This record gives C-alpha cells, structure tokens and sequence, in this order.
RNA sequence: UGGAGAGUUUGAUCCUGGCUCAGGGUGAACGCUGGCGGCGUGCCUAAGACAUGCAAGUCGUGCGGGCCGCGGGAUUUUACUCCGUGGUCAGCGGCGGACGGGUGAGUAACGCGUGGGUGACCUACCCGGAAGAGGGGGACAACCCGGGGAAACUCGGGCUAAUCCCCCAUGUGGACCCGCCCCUUGGGGUGUGUCCAAAGGGCUUUGCCCGCUUCCGGAUGGGCCCGCGUCCCAUCAGCUAGUUGGUGGGGUAAUGGCCCACCAAGGCGACGACGGGUAGCCGGUCUGAGAGGAUGGCCGGCCACAGGGGCACUGAGACACGGGCCCCACUCCUACGGGAGGCAGCAGUUAGGAAUCUUCCGCAAUGGGCGCAAGCCUGACGGAGCGACGCCGCUUGGAGGAAGAAGCCCUUCGGGGUGUAAACUCCUGAACCCGGGACGAAACCCCCGACGAGGGGACUGACGGUACCGGGGUAAUAGCGCCGGCCAACUCCGUGCCAGCAGCCGCGGUAAUACGGAGGGCGCGAGCGUUACCCGGAUUCACUGGGCGUAAAGGGCGUGUAGGCGGCCUGGGGCGUCCCAUGUGAAAGA
C-alpha cells in the first residue's frame, strides 16, 4: 500500500503547501519556498488553463495525498460516508480524521503523518491500553491514546513529545503531556479543520 | 467390489415370494366366491367369502397387502357377493353379512 | 377456502357436464390499463341440470375426470344469451383467420 | 424423528451454532422448523448461550430428541430444572 | 436521500440519427509484474472416457453354526462324550442402504413461485394416551453329502435356531357389508353379522431395562388437486381418438381417460391452441435515480437425472447413483459356451479447452446410521494444501539532510530538469532466531442420588508447537498503464503514406506533443493492463419516458367483424377501485 518516494515534490505540484514531512515542510522549504511550481522539465511553463475535471481530479489528490492513505482505501471512506446520514462532505472529513495514524500525529507523539503511521506499527502505541498496530484503526470518541510504556523511553518519543510541552491541541483532542497519552473527545466539525481543500469539488469528482 | 447388503436382495426374492404367494390365494378364493353368488348359494358362497375376508386381513397383518387395500377388497367383495345374490333368489345362512 | 368463480355456461353437449366461461379483469402489469381476460372450466352438473345461458357459482373441487376440477354450487340468473353470442362469434370468426 | 440439535453459522476456526429443532433426515445446515437457542463454544462474549426455555419445553413435549450435547446446552440453561 | 455527460455528418448552423468513450460488475482467461497474511473462492468446455484407494453400515442384549485356541467335568480308563470360555468367519434375523453427497442432461410443465384445497390420502424411528402378549405347529440358510462350469458361479440331497413363517385362542379395539342418527363429496356416531393382534431378549433377577401387538391422538415428513404468475418465432393457424365427457370395472395410501370395456360426440385455439427454438425454477445476484434490464455460479429451498432406453421387486418410504431384470453402445475377462462393469461421491487420470486444485490430515468439534451401552461406520463434515481468482488488512522504511554531487535530459550556452530524490546522521525494526503456548471440550460414560431433577468424577484436539504473549533482531520488493481531443499528463532524437498506431474522431508523404526510443510527466499500486460478457449512459422500444408534412415512419381508398373506447339524470348491486383488521411473506442476503 501507502505511497513511499519523494514527497516535499507534491508539498508541490498539488500547488500548496502540504506538510508530509512535517519537521522541515516548516522551514525555507516544504520543499515549497525556494521553488512553488509543479515538478518536472515544464513545471514553469505557462499554467494551461485547466479542465473543469482536473480541477475535480487535482482537489481530491490533494485531499488524499494529505493523510498519505491510498486510493482504493480513500474510496472505500468515501462511498462509506455518502451512505452514512448527514452531511456527506464533512463525515468524510469526519472519518479519515479518525484513523489511528493521523490521530498519533494530530496528538503530536509524531511529527509527519508518515512518521505517525511508523510508530502505529512498530507497536508503539496503545488504545485504552491494549496495544494497536494498524493505521486504518477506527479511534471512536473516549478513546485514550497512549505511547506503549515500553516506548516511552526512545530519543524520538522524548523528543516530540517534549516538544509537545508548549503546545496547544485540537479543540476535538486533549492531550496530558506528563502521562504521554492523549483523548479522543469528539468527531471534528468541518470548521475545526483547517483544511486547504474544498471537499464538495471531492464529491463532485465522485459523481461522473 | 463386494457390498454384503446384497443380502438385501436375496431377501427381497424370499419376501417377493411369500406375497405373490399370499395374494394369490386371495385372487383365486373371490373369484370362486362371486362366481358361486353368480349362481345364488346363500351357504357355500359366503362360507367361502368368509374365508377370503379373513384372509386378506391376515395378509394385512403385516407386509403384503397391508392398509385399507386390504379394507378395499373387503368391500368389494362383499358388495360384489350380497348384490349377485340378490339378484338371484335366496338370503340367508350364515355369513359375514349384516342382514 | 375452496376458490368459487362464476361465470356463464356456453357448453351442454356432454353429459353431466358444462363448459363455463369465467372472465376476469385487471391492471396490465406495465400498461396500466385495465384488461379483460377469460377462461373456460369444465364444471360438473350431474342431474344435467344447468343450460346454456345460465349463469352460474363454479366451486373448486375433488377431481372427476383429467379436466373436471369444478362443480356447479348454484345458479345467478337465467337467459343470457347475448354472452352465449358473444363467444359464439368470436369462436368464428375462427375460420375468417387461416387459408 | 424430529430433533433439538445444532446448527453450524459463523465462519472459518469462528463457530457459532444455532439451537434449532429440525428433522433428523435434514441437512446439518439446512431448512429448521424453528430456531430455539444459540451458542457460542469459545465464549468470546458474556452472551454465549441462550434458549427459550418455554419453547425447548414444547418440542420436548411434542418428542423431539435432542442431540446429547444439544441437551447438555439446554441443561446448563434449565430444562430440566424442576421443582 | 435520488437523476452530470462527452467525441464524430458541415465551410459554418440548427435538427434528426447511428457509432463510440467516460462508470459499475464477473466462477474469468491472457500479457508484463509479483512480498506477507485472514477470509471467500476455483471444469463456465465432453451429462466424454475413466487406472487406483477411499466414499454405508451396524447389532453377540434376536438365532444357530464352522474354523483356530484355552479350561473344567463323566470313567478310573483314555476312545467316546458334557459344560465354560477367547479369537475369528460368514450365515439366518433386524434397523439403516429412499438420508447424507454429486450434476443440470432432460423439462416451457402444476416443473417452479405464490396463495389455497384433501368429506380423496400416506407417514418407519419420536411423544402422549387406552388395552394386550394363552396355546400349538412349520420351514430355509449356515453345517453335511453329492453333481454341472474355465470363470461368474450354480443344480440336487439331508440336518437345524430364533424377535423367521403359519395355525388356534383372547377382541381394548379396529376393518368390512347392511341399517339408523348427526354431519355433509368417502366426516362422526351406533346396531346385528363377519374378519383381524403379538416376540422375545438383558439382567445390579418376583421387577426393573430393551423390545413386541391392536387401536385413538400428537409431531415431523410427504402424495394428489386448484387460482394466479413464468422466454423467443405467427416466415408455426388451426389442433385432437383415450381425443372430450359418460356408466361400470380395474388400479392406488388417495382423486383422476391413471388403465380397461361399453355408450355419447366431444374438447382446444388470435386472451395465440398446434408446431419450432431456447431453457432447470426460486430465495437472490449485478446494474439502474427509479421504472426497468440482465442473471440464477458459491449458500439455502424445490424439481429432475445417475452410460442411453425400458421395467418391476422389496419396503413406512424407491420404481432405488455405489440393489435387481432386459434391450442398446462401449470397455475388460474368456478354456469361444459364456461372463464382469458404470466417479454427474472425495482425491486423481485422460480428452476437449483461453481456463479451473491435493491420489493430504482428522473423526477433536457439529451432524448422520446401527447399538442398552462401551463403541463401530461416516471423502457428510471440521481442517490443512495449490491458484493475486476475489475481497480486506500489512510491508518495501522514519526524521534530518545543498541555492542543490555525479550521470542522464533539455538548453537563447546564461541555464533549466530528475531532486530531499541519492549520498550521508541519527531513529524504529517486516523477515528471521529463543522461550512460553491456547480457546474451540463437556457431554456421552461412571459414582451419589431414583437409570429422574440435582450434585460429583474421569476420558478426549486433525487444525498445532498454529494463533496469541514475552525476549532478541536485519534498512530490508516495485510494477503496469497512460501523456493528439474526448481524458489527468510534453519535450529531444530517430523515422519519412515507410515502419507502425488506432475505443471513436483519426495520426504518419523530412521539423510527428498521435509511430519507435529517451528524458520528464499523469494514474494506479502487489498489482496494472488486455480480451469476452452483463447493466449504465441510451428519453436509442420511450409504463415512468419517443415519434410519423419535407429527417425512418399514415395503410392507395372504403365498408364494416372481433376488440378498444362511450353524453346528461336517478336508483339498486359493490366486480374494478379505495380503507381497517388479520393470516402469509422460512433462513441466508439486503
Ligand atoms: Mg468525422
Ligand atoms: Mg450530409
Ligand atoms: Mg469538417
Ligand atoms: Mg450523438
Ligand atoms: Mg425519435
Ligand atoms: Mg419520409
């Protein structure tokens, strides 16, 4: 599965900053500072004046490429949520904003989602205590996140999770710093996110 | 290539026998007792009848004829016999007929 | 509960027996409209009580031959001949068909 | 010969029997007269084991013989239990 | 909670209209590629042919023997004979072999679906209730003695047991005829008359267990019948002698031309008979906004078939896949007279084919047959194995890391690209190694109690040293398709209407974003493409939802048959239509 080759390369082309490695994608670069433009021997050519469908196509890539989750399991989210009741748009969001991989790196006990999705598993981490190694897990609401005690000893773990000691957190989160775990409170509303991407062009590319 | 329930044929061939065997007597005796009411024989034509009821139940009794073709030969047979003779002359002795 | 069925006797050219034409209406599946549709039962009539014209109750019923399935309960109204007609001419129209 | 006996859903290395009163002659997973019970030998939730005891009672009372370890099931949920 | 359209007829336009693409699906196959696991799934073709092993038995608590043993007795003389017991082999006798498992050949039909009927019926084993088992008699295998055959086998003669067969009794009762009563298709009740029961076995032995007989009910399972529904062709229009009905038989568990005799002359069809083609039906499945279309593989239900064609026997049940008889075609044995056989059971072989698995492991679980039980049988089944065939989860690293190596590619010679990508630092640690190690299994049974309820006890795991837990631990796989437009993705060479591409429109004739290669790019990823097939879009068969002056389409015109349609008022009825209740709509699936 999961995509693996240069990636501050579409913190490009997508034409905006996604942060995929996270550390440095915050520091004259995600790759995205010293050159803004797509990739390749034409990426600074005049922009062709694009397709009502590529913009649908690029909207969703982007989106997707964000939690690094792959095209047949994205899709499989996706048709998951018009189905489901309400707000199809948004419970989408709603939904890969629950998977375990990017729920360790929203809590901050990783710095990329890249590096979060590692750690979910090498077994590194705990759900209510019972251990979890699958990024796709589903965390429901009241949920406590943990680092696996026996982790909590690693330079990386120390590091971010020290890191974390100024840090503020999602107001759909909560996080205690000291104990090293965190609480999964609620399902994020839209607004909560801050997405750089327009989900009902998502949908629309889920239409045709 | 030697199933020892083929014994169950050589059963069959036995118990074939002892209906076929049976039912033969029953055929024959009515015949004999609707041919003999056929020519009006109160006695003679029923003290057979009689016999040929009894033995069919007794081939009901178990395999043979069991059931109510059992009780259907009775009847007909015992229809067959009280019409011919009243169709001759003469009622009376004896005889597994209500009168 | 045995099916009854009414409908109109076109047929007492067999003994103790009448054809009976039982027509029946509803919504075509697709179309919508409402269609006619019949059919004709062999019914029994064993005192060949009931004449062409009658219309008559036809009950489902125990076998009496390959095609007897149904006896005549009772009879609705006499005369009718202009359903007798009817099929009349259409059964000949028949010949006005082939080469 | 009709009878209480077990009824094999679940899937692979995950039983779960049904308790169902069926004719002897019928497949093992096939058509039932009515289902009566269920039961799940690795007990992987509180639930594992339910009959309707009242129901249980009938068939037995109309002479369906249970399987011997239908009935140790429809024991340990107190058909037998009497006064 | 549901509905997107695009390319292509012209110099241009509007319209008709076809073709084509974008989506979803599949028991697939084929190409390049291929790491791990769970759960599914796998002869769609020849219902061709099949080597080999296995797939149905079991009961000594129904019975008597044969063969190999061992041990006791009678006689004190050794021969002969009585009893007990262990193997073992069939036989008689039971119950099972009608289930389970396989296939879709045939079948357009009461086959299936759905809803009803049976006053027209059956149901072994199971449950409940009423009442019984008292006398006699007989035979056939085994075993023994003969004969015929190469073999399959087979003919005769003699002995014998029984829960094997018969006879008499008893008649709770039931059966039948006739009558009468209620009820109404053959449903109950009643009276003469007649007829009909049984089997024994075990013992923890006078009192229990397993059985037997008659009958009334229950339960389950089935037969038969009926309304409605169920594909294509009218370039198939007439069909029919058991034909349609009757009366009387026969036959069945039971209705019925199911069959037969006799009589009558009828039955069916444009609402599509008859004929031809195709086809197992359904629950469902796929698709669709829905209406609809398409489909019926896995799983569940029904049906039908067991080399092809007949047919009956036995039985509660079969007209019986692993029973029987005959005809036919094949294969095998044959001493040429005769014989054996039937994978559409599990594996497997071979043939056909684009293509489809192991001659595996286990009765541990569930379920089935026999058994009082212990148990035995169970290729049903529970597992494992092969195949990216399908679905789902997971890996091929993570964080650093230059105004940015080399190589390669572009270049207005300044430079631009691959590219944080590599290198390189730290970090984690798929695989792999060590240690422990399952649930699935508590019953049958035994003990206590009372063979009940209830309590106690023991045996048992194919999967499997697997899953899972703990410890240790290596930076460790990427491919395929595409980049003229539809359609996301552009440049240099080569090539010169060639070689080639190509779903449609169309590219190539010396500057080709369309061929081939390369850099770069888009898309998806243990996959990606291709071909075939189904629905979609296609309101392009239009019910929802189309049309016919010139686009395809008004019959050359009438007459009027069937049929379709029918002004205004009032009344009955209540068929259509509408409403309430209720039964039905199994499980799976959704
Ligand atoms: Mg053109
Ligand atoms: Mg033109
Ligand atoms: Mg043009
Ligand atoms: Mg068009
Ligand atoms: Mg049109
Ligand atoms: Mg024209």
């Amino acid at each position: 599965g999961r995509y693996i080759g240069p990636v501050c390369r579409l913190c490009r082309r997508e034409g905006v900053k996604l942060y995929l490695k996270g550390e440095r994608c915050y520091s004259p670069k995600c790759a995205m500072e010293r050159r803004p433009y797509p990739p390749g021997q034409h990426g600074q050519k005049r922009a062709r004046r694009p397709s009502d469908y590529a913009v649908r196509l690029r909207e969703k890539q982007k989106l997707r490429r964000i939690y690094g989750i792959s095209e047949r399991q994205f899709r499989n989210l996706f048709e998951e949520a018009s189905k489901k009741k309400g707000v199809t748009g948004s419970v989408f969001l709603g939904l890969l904003e629950s998977r375990l991989d990017n729920v360790v790196y929203r809590l901050g006990f990783a710095v990329s989602r890249r590096q979060a999705r590692q750690l979910v598993r090498h077994g590194h981490i705990t759900v209510n205590g019972r251990r979890v190694d699958l990024p796709s897990y589903r965390v429901r609401p009241g949920d406590e996140i943990a680092v696996a005690e026996k982790s909590r000893n690693l330079e990386l773990i120390r590091q971010n999770l020290e890191a974390m000691k100024g840090r503020k957190v999602g107001p759909w989160l909560s996080l205690d710093v000291e104990g090293m775990k965190g609480k999964f409170l609620r399902l994020p509303d839209r607004e909560d996110l801050a997405l750089p991407v327009n989900e009902q062009l998502v949908i629309e590319f889920y239409s045709r | 290539r030697n199933l020892s329930a083929l014994k169950r044929h050589r059963q069959s061939l036995k118990r074939r026998l002892r209906n076929k065997a049976k039912k033969s007597a029953i055929k024959t005796l009515s015949k004999k007792a609707i041919q003999l009411a056929q020519e009006g024989k109160a006695e003679e034509a029923l003290k057979i009848m009689r016999k040929a009821e009894s033995l069919i139940d007794k081939a009901a009794k178990g395999s043979t004829l069991h059931k109510n073709a059992a009780a259907r030969r009775k009847s007909r047979l015992m229809r067959k016999v009280r019409q011919l003779l009243e169709a001759a002359g003469a009622p009376l002795i004896g005889g597994g007929l209500s009168a | 509960p045995k099916k009854v069925l009414t409908g109109v006797v076109v047929s007492d050219k067999m003994q103790k027996t009448v054809t009976v034409l039982v027509e029946r209406q509803f919504p075509h599946p697709l179309y919508g409209k409402v269609i006619k549709r019949s059919k004709k039962y062999l019914a029994h009539d064993p005192e060949e009580k009931y004449k062409l014209g009658d219309v008559v109750e036809i009950i489902e019923s125990r076998p009496i031959s390959k095609r007897k399935r149904f006896r005549v309960l009772r009879l609705v109204e006499s005369g009718r001949m202009d359903l007798v007609e009817k099929y009349l001419i259409r059964r000949q129209n028949y010949e006005s068909l082939s080469k | 010969m009709v009878k209480i006996r077990l009824a094999r859903f679940g899937s692979k290395h995950n039983p779960h029997y049904r308790i169902v009163v069926t004719d002897a002659r019928r497949k093992r997973d096939g058509k039932y007269i009515e289902k009566i019970g269920y039961y799940d030998p690795r007990k992987t939730t509180p639930d594992w084991l339910k009959v309707d005891v009242e129901r249980a009672r009938y068939w037995l009372s109309v002479g369906a013989q249970p399987t011997d370890t239908a009935r140790r099931l429809l024991r340990q949920a107190g058909v037998f239990r009497q006064e």
